[PDB]
């Protein structure tokens, strides 16, 4: 996962 | 080669698909990959006139951003790092004031040649607040074709098989700009694809370098940000870095420009480098995608080493199901697969  | 001899200028490409051609997405990439508009890391979609994602755009002063940025940009001739300074949350109301008051709004001028010069004379003074990153989409739940918030990939994958949520990744995100609100060079996460609607308001003005000279953009910018380089692998992908056309003209770095006016779709191909600004207050939303093709370069993405919170998409699923022959050797690590740039 992550966040943009 | 049939691929190398279309757009051979690696030329940013406009569409006017019809209603027909805009319905189904993925064909409709498919298309424009078979003209070759992947070669420019950038392609502009004209959605045909009677298409609307939204009846109206007049019940959204309410809408809270919630980590605006005040962009904070250092250097000088061609080269920059943009700062991010998060301010406290703000409403679209309380924005939309502030990018039209005498103070953040854009310069009068003639041809975007102009402006275009403004800005980077311009960027280093009076730091401009960003409405980045915001969860969320404008499009009415019924719009069918292009729905940013549902475009059908096979991105989808990713959560089908995990129920991992990336935003602004396999989730919309909304980008209020005001003017000289900018984005710096990068990639997509991954080195996807990307789609951008601007919904209203002034344009936004890109500029891309071709996947097939992708790496000798990094090899200047690792030459002009040497500590940076050492420092982490991938450092554009802090998006942090802003590089002028005249800096990539001196350098002989290929690249084109394209202004993405209210109502158009741009789209950006698996590694292609972009960066550019907003002309005045306007709103975009944007997400990332996949096609079959991007599955290589997400294989051999070259992703930041420094930061914990990066984007990470395990290439598992997508090896196995998409190039089964492959697999075994690409987990032995003896996958010696050379990307073709120009290949649908
Ligand atoms: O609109 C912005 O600030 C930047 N958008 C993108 O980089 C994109 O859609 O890939
Ligand atoms: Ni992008
Ligand atoms: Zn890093």
């Amino acid at each position: 996962g992550g966040v943009k | 080669s049939e691929s190398e001899t279309l757009n051979p200028s690696a030329r940013i490409m406009t569409f006017y698909p019809t209603m027909e051609e805009f319905r189904n997405f993925s064909r409709y990439i498919a298309y424009i990959e078979s003209q070759g508009a992947h070669r420019a890391g950038l392609a502009k979609v004209v959605p045909p006139k009677e298409w609307k994602p939204r009846a109206s755009y007049d019940d959204i002063d309410d809408l809270v951003i919630p980590a605006p940025i005040q962009q904070l940009v250092t250097g000088q001739s061609g080269l920059f790092t943009q700062y991010n300074i998060q301010k406290k949350a703000m409403t679209v109301r309380e924005f939309r004031k502030i990018a039209n008051s005498d103070k953040y709004c854009t310069p009068r001028y003639s041809e975007f040649e102009e402006l275009e010069r403004k800005y980077w004379k311009n960027l280093t003074f009076n730091p401009p607040i960003y409405g980045a990153d915001v969860n969320g989409t404008l499009y009415e739940k019924h719009v069918d074709e292009w729905n940013i918030g549902r475009l059908r990939t096979i991105l989808d994958l990713v959560e089908k098989e995990s129920g991992i949520t990336i935003e602004g990744v396999n989730t919309p995100y909304l980008y209020f700009g005001m003017w000289k609100t900018s984005f710096a060079w990068h990639t997509e996460d991954m080195d996807l694809y990307s789609i951008n609607y601007l919904h209203f308001g002034e344009p936004k003005s890109w500029y891309s370098v071709p996947p097939e000279h992708g790496k000798r953009l990094e090899r200047l910018a690792k030459g002009f940000f040497p500590g940076s380089a050492q420092s982490c692998e991938a450092f554009l992908r802090h998006k942090m870095t802003l590089i002028s056309p005249l800096m990539l003209k001196k350098y002989g770095i290929p690249f084109d420009k394209v202004t993405q006016e209210a109502g158009e779709f741009m789209i950006t191909f698996p590694y292609g480098y972009h960066a550019g600004f907003n002309h005045g207050f306007n709103c975009a939303e944007s997400t990332n995608f996949a096609t079959r093709r991007w599955i290589e370069y997400g294989k051999q993405a070259v992703l930041c080493s420094c930061r914990k919170d990066m984007v990470k998409i395990s290439m598992d699923v997508f090896v196995r199901k998409f190039q089964p022959e492959r697999y075994k050797l690409w987990k032995a690590g003896k996958d010696n697969t050379v990307i073709d740039h120009t290949l649908p």
